[PDB]
């Protein structure tokens, strides 16, 4: 069982796109305070995930990637690869040379 | 800040944590169950003991949370389930002696071994010395001195235990606002909350004689025919006016009637469908008889089995080195992890179990959505009939030579329904009788209607005025021969059985009709028919998240268990007993005139 994966199962609100939470403060369920006891109505946020081999694969572990694309005032610098196209000369072609 | 909101945190940390402990707890079972070495009992033991002790944790905290605050369905049968005491609510001495006495049962039941006198050298256990000799053997007196002998050793044994067990549940369903024992254990089908379809624990003693009283009839002539072939069999000991002997039942308690097939065959002349043979000639795998089970649930439209499924089931017996238990058995892990632990063999039988132990895994697969306390049957007769009507199914003509273990020019006549049909109510039909009088007696045992010094006397009268079966010779209270079977000496509901064998042909009405079959019930095949499939798992997804009458009226259209589909399905075999019982006289006496 490997439980070094965990997950924030308890907040008193909804995340903001794009937040990072990374509180370990005891989750205050009733209006009683917690007090930093993990007792009656008060529970642990982070839970971890016991991710074993012989599991579902609506279970197993997937590693996820999320790139995020954003256009901002400042000069774009991750661009594409452009291909060069094998030079021709002494023909009359259309030359596009860095724009 | 409100308490609903207290219950659904509370019911969303408890499901991940409980399905951790579950699955680690379920995995130590099946390493022991595939592996018997002392780790994995050690293993098992400790991870039992952690999920008992998680058990009564919840269990404590639960009860914090008043139920008459919460109005989600859901949230209040959640919270319903884990607030139950169980024996928590008992005093720690005697519910020490509860649990020592129920483990001493299980030992005595595992470990009994019976001998005649006079030749104690070697000695037969129960499984399978004396099974063997139940099913097979032919002697009056060889199985006379079996069945006496052995409840003679396992009774007086366990007959103080049995009077300590009755006081001991009493007290603590008592102790849990219970009536009795039958009461707490009739409170699975108590549906409360649900306006129309709500269901009480007194209703279930009612709808279930008003099921036998239809029973009846046709119990009679089954009995009335079998009793004239044992009379064939055997020619003095049987009286044409009284009940059967005992122990020429084909079995040890009388539980099934499967082994006197061979002795009341209608035609043996005409042929069997036997399809052992064509799988020995074509080489049929195991893993061919998964796959065309496999095959099966995805013609009616259910999902296929997880490539973990086929990589971590144990589908044939591991060798001599490495020891497993060799009843088949279906295993939900928990996460998404199904397995099935069986030593399957090329018999018709294994391909049966094959196809029922499958039913099982569709059934688990189908509430694998369903939160983790909610992940069961509506009740414990659905999830066994959703296996059984797979077993029914797969056993047709139709459906052998579907597959090819038929051949296409096998003439199916009258006579091999027929007797197809007898076998199947010796199977079927024998067992219910027996279960309604057992389970009968042990809630006018827990009840209090008999006192402890009458227990015997009423119930041979029983078995007498419900089976049809006389005692060889009388017993005294020094016997306790209710506790020679598995379920009753180790506190097992055994109404299930009987629950199961009526929603098995209410839910193969309901599929036939489904499917648009246009001939006998027994003829009905539900492969090919993706609309009975969606049928089904319109009530297998729901799980026990709905009552069970509700689930019964997604099925069948019904709000109540139901006696004319198993009528209809023996209903030519009806005819055929009641045209073969003309001479003879449907009935029998509760006087002592075959044998006492
Ligand atoms: C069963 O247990 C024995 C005990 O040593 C072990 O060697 C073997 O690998 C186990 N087999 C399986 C299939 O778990
Ligand atoms: C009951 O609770 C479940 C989650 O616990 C929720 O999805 C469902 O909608 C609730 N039912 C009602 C009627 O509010
Ligand atoms: C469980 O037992 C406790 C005390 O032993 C009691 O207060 C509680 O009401 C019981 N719960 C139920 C459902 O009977
Ligand atoms: C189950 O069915 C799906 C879709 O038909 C298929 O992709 C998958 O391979 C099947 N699973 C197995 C174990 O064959
Ligand atoms: C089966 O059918 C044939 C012809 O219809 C008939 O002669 C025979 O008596 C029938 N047998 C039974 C048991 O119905
Ligand atoms: C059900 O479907 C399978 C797969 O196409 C087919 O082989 C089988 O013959 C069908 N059943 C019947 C009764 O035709």
């Amino acid at each position: 069982g490997n439980y070094n994966y965990l997950y924030r199962l308890f907040r008193k609100s909804n995340l903001k796109p794009f937040e990072r939470d990374i509180s370990t403060e005891i989750y205050q369920a009733g209006s009683t305070p917690c007090n930093g006891v993990k007792g009656f109505n008060c529970y642990f946020p982070l839970q971890s995930y016991g991710f074993q081999p012989t599991y579902g694969v609506g279970y197993q572990p997937y590693r996820v990637v999320v790139l995020s694309f954003e256009l901002l005032h400042a000069p774009a610098t991750v661009c594409g690869p452009k291909k060069s196209t094998n030079l021709v000369k002494n023909k009359c072609v259309n030359f596009n040379f860095n724009g | 800040s409100t308490i609903e909101e207290q219950a659904k945190t509370f019911l969303d940390k408890f499901n991940h944590e409980a399905e951790d402990l579950f699955y680690q707890s379920s995995l130590a079972s099946w390493n022991y169950n595939t592996n018997i070495t002392e780790e994995n009992v050690q293993n098992m033991n400790n991870a039992g003991d952690k999920w008992s002790a998680f058990l009564k944790e919840q269990s404590t905290l639960a009860q914090m949370y008043p139920l008459q605050e919460i109005q989600n369905l859901t949230v209040k049968l959640q919270l319903q389930a884990l607030q139950q005491n169980g024996s928590s609510v008992l005093s720690e001495d005697k519910s020490k002696r509860l649990n020592t006495i129920l483990n001493t049962m299980s030992t005595i039941y595992s470990t009994g071994k019976v001998c005649n006198p006079d030749n104690p050298q070697e000695c037969l256990l129960l499984e399978p010395g004396l099974n063997e000799i139940m099913a097979n053997s032919l002697d009056y007196n060889e199985r006379l001195w079996a069945w006496e002998s052995w409840r003679s050793e396992v009774g007086k044994q366990l007959r103080p235990l049995y009077e300590e067990y009755v006081v001991l549940k009493n007290e603590m369903a008592r102790a849990n606002h219970y009536e009795d024992y039958g009461d707490y254990w009739r409170g699975d089908y108590e549906v409360n909350g649900v306006d129309g379809y709500d269901y009480s624990r007194g209703q279930l003693i009612e709808d279930v004689e008003h099921t036998f009283e239809e029973i009846k009839p046709l119990y009679e002539h089954l009995h009335a025919y079998v009793r004239a072939k044992l009379m064939n069999a055997y020619p003095s000991y049987i009286s044409p006016i009284g009940c059967l002997p005992a122990h020429l039942l084909g079995d040890m308690w009388g539980r099934f009637w499967t082994n006197l097939y061979s002795l009341t065959v209608p035609f043996g002349q005409k042929p069997n469908i036997d399809v052992t043979d064509a799988m020995v000639d074509q080489a049929w795998d195991a893993q061919r008889i998964f796959k065309e089970a496999e095959k099966f649930f995805v013609s009616v439209g259910l999902p296929n089995m997880t490539q973990g499924f086929w990589e971590n089931s144990m589908l044939t017996d591991p060798g001599n080195v490495q020891k497993a238990v060799c009843h088949p058995t279906a295993w939900d892990l928990g996460k998404g992890d199904f397995r099935i632990l069986m030593c399957t063999k090329v018999t018709m039988d294994d391909f049966l179990t094959a196809h029922h132990e499958m039913g099982h895994i569709q059934y688990d697969m189908a509430y694998a959505a369903q939160p983790f306390l909610l992940r069961n049957g509506a009740n414990e007769g659905f999830h066994e009939a959703v296996g059984e009507i797979m077993s029914l199914s797969a056993a047709t003509p139709k459906h052998l030579k579907s597959i090819g273990l038929l051949s296409p020019d096998f003439q199916e006549d009258n006579e091999t329904e027929i007797n197809f049909l007898l076998k199947q109510a010796l199977t079927i039909v024998g067992t219910l009788p027996f279960t309604y009088m057992l389970e009968k007696w042990r809630w006018m045992v827990f009840k209090g209607e008999i006192p402890k010094d009458q227990w015997m006397k009423k119930w041979w009268e029983m078995k007498r005025e419900i089976v049809g079966v006389v005692e060889p010779v009388p017993h005294d209270e020094t016997y306790c021969d209710p506790a020679s079977l598995f379920h009753v000496s180790n506190d097992y509901s055994f109404i299930r059985y009987y629950t199961r064998t009526l929603y098995q042909f209410q839910f193969q009405e309901a599929l036939c009709q489904a499917a648009k079959h246009e001939g006998p019930l027994h003829k009905c095949d539900i492969s090919n028919s993706t609309e009975a499939g969606q049928k089904l798992f319109n009530m297998l997804r729901l799980g026990k998240s709905e009552p069970w009458t509700l689930a019964l009226e997604n099925v069948v259209g019904a709000k109540n268990m139901n006696v004319r589909p198993l009528l209809n399905y023996f209903e030519p075999l009806f005819t055929w007993l009641k045209d073969q019982n003309k001479n003879s006289f449907v009935g029998w006496s509760t006087d002592w005139s075959p044998y006492a």
